[PDB]
């Protein structure tokens, strides 16, 4: 039936897609040998969504792995519950990308797009009906930036009808990792604007001073944020995992979400993000996850929300609450901070509770808006690609791979008309 | 791959000089580097560059020979004594 | 898989080689012997040694590197050793004359008898492994067998593989300190090799070894051991991502495609640390941002020059061993805003994140302490052309009356390649004041 | 900024001169490649070996071709449908 498929690529997007699947498996009741061990009921019916009934019960992943080196394979395998997931799967080369998104697009991105696209084809013809994909990866490298949006592009052109939703990690001049980060991410975002239906925005630097700030965690690792994102995505997809009394579905979001096409990012936030301290002293009720919901402190975003308007608002809840509170709180809140949403459209906030509770704990609920905060990074972005062009530094390594530079110039073109359009629409009047 | 590859080399060659068209879409400005290039009676070699395939090259290798001929009378007639008229 | 080949050439790189392959076999537990006798009380070898080593059917490690010299005497020396039996006879090819700080013959009439040998070894080597990624070329620009020797081969290894990565590993003929006379004779004509014939080139010299030994190590009377072990160490924490794993890997080519901004300027800052002495490392409590700090500091550099003259373009940043993130971040945003710190105006920031789940080992008999975490930095600034504004100087002073020089005509070849050289330098070090210019 | 620019238009001729001539020597040797160069549409890309000014990258080229065409009238027909004739 209804199912969906996994994809995955990047180190990045690697470990945060094994992060998500041990903890969907630990919430779900799944032992790390490959049987069923839970003990709750919604956990049989809808469990074949991510998972394939086999002999034995022993469900199996899906997901499909993609790296352009060796090294990710052997690290995800030797985990706990590495030996759960499909080796065939596991589709890596024998050269790494080197943090170029032209050479391994082009070299590493032909004569093993085969095997990947056959395992893909091979998986949606297995079931009778699918919804979207889903793919988890990062800009920050050659392998989740340069494959991924090539990945995208093929099963658009194959399967036009399908959901296209992705958690790609955003950049950040505080915060980087590659000096030709700005090409990258500039050659990205095209493909992004261009051959996708959804973008959610990931930032580490944001998500390291709210847990550094709040958690106040002693050794924060990238362990805690890929338990946040896994977490994140959860609460996105209990609205089909785990039906309650409004459940929503990842199509009807990104219709009533998305005002125009060149315009599908979003803001993801989580509510309960608490010390360990304070865990035992907290007063579970609606106007507290209201606030955390509605502040910039507890966004993971990189940027302030508060310097543009309000677009479009999703609450998600995932609990046994109550409707009433959802309403006259979004109600007040609009009355009270008129100016800081879009005044010509009403109702811009979205209901949506699911009555199942999660595992581990009671009251969940995640926040999927999407906010005037970006134009920053945009213009930033911009900007430090304009300075890069200029003088053409660290060109001569993609001249050599075969491409030429009028890409860059109609990417940035591109940068500013979608820039232009985002700060005339950041002040949408009423009239003249 | 090789037939591939026979296409491959024949277009890389092509979009070769295309790009080297399509920059000196606005190389061509420059007269001080045309000239430096130029002195060894490389009008010769620019002969060849009207026996340059496809529209994708030709274009702008146009715009080339334009700000070519500007730069003096004797470039003007370069187009004359190296036969390219 | 991830593997590469060493290439050792002159006295400097053969001991430069036999330093890190001791280093590796004894921090991956390897025996002298070539087998695992250790069949009563393991201490460790289980791990990924393929990158360097190769298993046989027997349970063998061979080494897969080049040992060729000129001369035979160091080629004896290293004989006589106690690791003989762990190499090959066949891969350290001995000589009959060698050049002994001389470029014309090693390479005309002494560099060009001993091709087909080298080749066909290396060739063999190549055959043997699957994954090739770079070379590890070692020699020296004041040995005349590091130098011409070094210079003809690798101008056939970039007309033989255009694809592989080609390092270079040298040591600076010292401005104050020297060696030899004709160092900068041979030097000028390296450079002009290693610029328009590979992709980058690792330069470092022995004065600020000195000055960094007896400022932290403090020791009176030092020795080639201790100046082979730091180059043993830097090459082990560059290449760490390889041997292991850790939270981000950094392969060669990973770092290799950052740390070359443009063709011509390929010549990166190395710096270690923390390079200190057994009591050095007790009551010092080390993290992460006092020796990112200390790392930017000129006396800490291998190079002689002083940062603040000029600027930095790119950078890349490693650490080995239990080095946390917060602790990375907050060093970054550190050295974001510092002053004294300058940079392009242009590039806002760039460095990696290699971390290393494997602590650094250390060595019975060394000087280097037990340190929970190392660091070691590789960036691009245009301070360090002074040196070669030096010695474009001295070879231009040395030029004009031509000293030494009937020797290399005798010898054969062209007088005009010195001009050559020298117009090639000028053109390089203008090209680097213009890329230093800002806006 | 020209200078450079010639140069590398010319070791790119160059490196097209090679390969070219190696291609072309290579593939007309055995008659499925003279099936798939019929096929593969690589003759409005091998249109510039009758049309460069090339000496050793038309001679080897033409005289494969003529090894090329000789098999069967597909080849000699695509070189009509590549607008080489």
């Amino acid at each position: 039936m209804r199912e969906i498929v996994h994809l995955q690529a990047g180190q990045c997007g690697n470990q945060i897609g094994a992060k998500f699947w041990e903890v969907i498996s630990d919430e779900h009741g799944i032992d790390p040998t490959g049987t069923y061990h839970g003990d709750s009921d919604l956990q049989l019916e809808r469990i074949n969504v991510y998972y394939n009934e086999a002999t034995g019960g022993k469900y199996v992943p899906r997901a499909v792995l993609v790296d352009l080196e060796p090294g990710t394979m052997d690290s995800v395998r030797s985990g706990p519950f590495g030996q759960i997931f499909r080796p065939d799967n596991f589709v890596f080369g024998q050269s790494g990308a080197g943090n170029n998104w032209a050479k391994g697009h082009y070299t590493e991105g032909a004569e093993l797009v085969d095997s990947v696209l056959d395992v893909v084809r091979k998986e949606a013809e297995s079931c009778d009906c699918l919804q979207g994909f889903q793919l988890t990866h990062s800009l920050g490298g050659g392998t989740g930036s340069g494959m991924g949006t090539l990945l995208i592009s093929k099963i658009r052109e194959e399967y036009p009808d399908r959901i296209m939703n992705t958690f790609s990690v955003v950049p950040s001049p505080k915060v980087s990792d590659t000096v030709v980060e700005p090409y990258n991410a500039t050659l990205s975002v095209h493909q992004l604007v261009e051959n996708t239906d959804e973008t959610y925005c990931i930032d580490n630097e944001a998500l390291y001073d709210i847990c550094f700030r709040t958690l106040k965690l002693t050794t924060p690792t990238y362990g805690d944020l890929n338990h946040l994102v896994s977490a994140t995505m959860s609460g996105v997809t209990t609205c089909l995992r785990f039906p309650g009394q409004l459940n929503a579905d990842l199509r009807k979001l990104a219709v009533n979400m998305v005002p125009f096409p060149r315009l599908h990012f979003f803001m993801p936030g989580f509510a309960p993000l608490t010390s360990r301290g304070s865990q035992q002293y907290r007063a579970l009720t609606v106007p507290e996850l209201t606030q955390q919901m509605f502040d910039a402190k507890n966004m993971m975003a990189a940027c302030d929300p508060r310097h543009g308007r309000y677009l479009t608002v999703a609450a998600v809840f995932r609990g046994r609450m109550s409707m009433k509170e959802v309403d006259e709180q979004m109600l007040n809140v609009q009355n009270k901070n008129s100016s800081y949403f879009v005044e010509w459209i009403p109702n811009n906030v979205k209901t949506a509770v699911c009555d199942i509770p999660p595992r581990g704990l009671k009251m969940s609920a995640t926040f999927i808006g999407n906010s005037t905060a970006i134009q920053e990074l945009f213009k930033r972005i911009s900007e430090q690609f304009t300075a890069m062009f200029r003088r053409k530094a660290f060109l001569h390594w993609y001249t050599g791979e075969g491409m030429d530079e009028m890409e860059f110039t109609e990417a940035e073109s591109n940068m500013n008309d979608l820039v232009s359009e985002y700060q005339q629409y950041q002040d949408a009047t009423a009239e003249e | 791959m090789s037939q591939r590859q026979v296409l491959q080399v024949f277009e890389q060659y092509q979009k070769a000089r295309t790009q080297f068209v399509q920059m000196v879409a606005e190389l061509a400005t420059r007269p001080q580097n045309i000239e430096t290039l130029q002195n060894a009676g490389v009008m010769s070699l620019l002969r060849p560059l009207l026996l340059d395939v496809v529209p994708t090259i030709q274009q702008t290798a146009a715009l080339a020979l334009g700000r070519l001929a500007n730069y003096n009378d004797d470039l003007a007639e370069a187009v004359v004594k190296g036969d390219i008229l | 898989m991830r593997e590469c080949i060493s290439i050792h050439v002159g006295q400097a790189g053969v001991q430069i080689g036999n330093a890190c392959w001791e280093l590796y076999c004894l921090e991956h537990g390897i025996q002298p012997d070539g087998q695992m006798p250790s069949d009563k009380t393991i201490g460790g070898g289980d791990d990924s040694f393929n990158t360097f080593f190769s298993e046989t059917g027997a349970g063998k490690h061979v080494p897969r590197a080049v040992f060729v010299d000129l001369e035979p005497t160091v080629v004896d020396e290293v004989r006589t050793g106690t690791y003989r039996q762990l190499f090959h006879p066949e891969q350290l090819i001995t000589g009959k004359e060698d050049a002994a700080n001389n470029y014309a013959r090693g390479h005309y009439t002494i560099g060009k008898e001993i091709v087909d040998l080298v080749l066909d070894r290396i060739r063999k080597l190549a055959d043997l492994c699957t994954g090739l990624q770079g070379f590890l070329i070692f020699h020296s620009f004041g040995g005349g067998t590091g130098s011409g020797f070094a210079s003809l081969l690798m101008e056939r290894l970039s007309v033989d593989y255009g694809k592989k990565s080609k390092l270079e590993f040298a040591i600076y003929p010292a401005p104050q300190v020297s060696t030899a006379v004709v160092e900068p004779y041979n030097s000028i004509l390296t450079t002009h090799t290693t610029l328009e014939h590979s992709d980058c080139a690792f330069m470092v010299d022995n004065e600020a070894i000195y000055d960094i030994c007896r400022r932290n190590l403090d020791i009176e009377r030092p020795t080639y051991t201790n100046l082979n072990r730091l180059i043993g160490q830097i090459v082990s924490s560059i290449t760490a991502s390889l041997r292991f794993d850790g939270a981000l890997n950094v392969d060669l080519t990973e770092f290799q495609t950052n740390l070359v901004p443009y063709p011509r300027i390929h010549f990166p800052l190395a710096t270690y640390a923390p390079v200190i002495s057994a009591e050095k490392a007790y009551h010092e409590q080390l993290s992460v941002a006092e020796i990112t700090n200390a790392c930017f500091e000129p006396a800490n550099q291998m190079v002689k020059c002083d940062p603040r003259h000029g600027k930095y373009m790119a950078c890349c940043m490693l650490y080995r061993g239990d080095v946390v993130p917060k602790d990375v971040n907050a060093a970054i945003a550190t050295i974001k805003t510092k002053r004294t710190i300058q940079f392009v105006d242009w590039c806002p920031t760039g460095f990696k994140v290699g971390i290393n789940y494997q602590p650094p080992t250390v060595v019975p008999g060394g000087d280097l302490a037990k340190v929970q975490r190392a660091v070691c930095m590789l960036s691009n600034t245009t301070a360090i052309a002074e040196a070669w504004a030096r010695l474009d100087h001295k070879f231009d002073l040395m030029y004009a009356k031509r000293a030494f020089v009937h020797w290399y005509v005798g010898e054969g070849m062209e007088e005009g390649e010195f001009s050559e050289a020298r117009e090639d330098l000028a053109a390089l070090e203008k090209d680097y004041e213009e890329v230093g210019v800002d806006s």
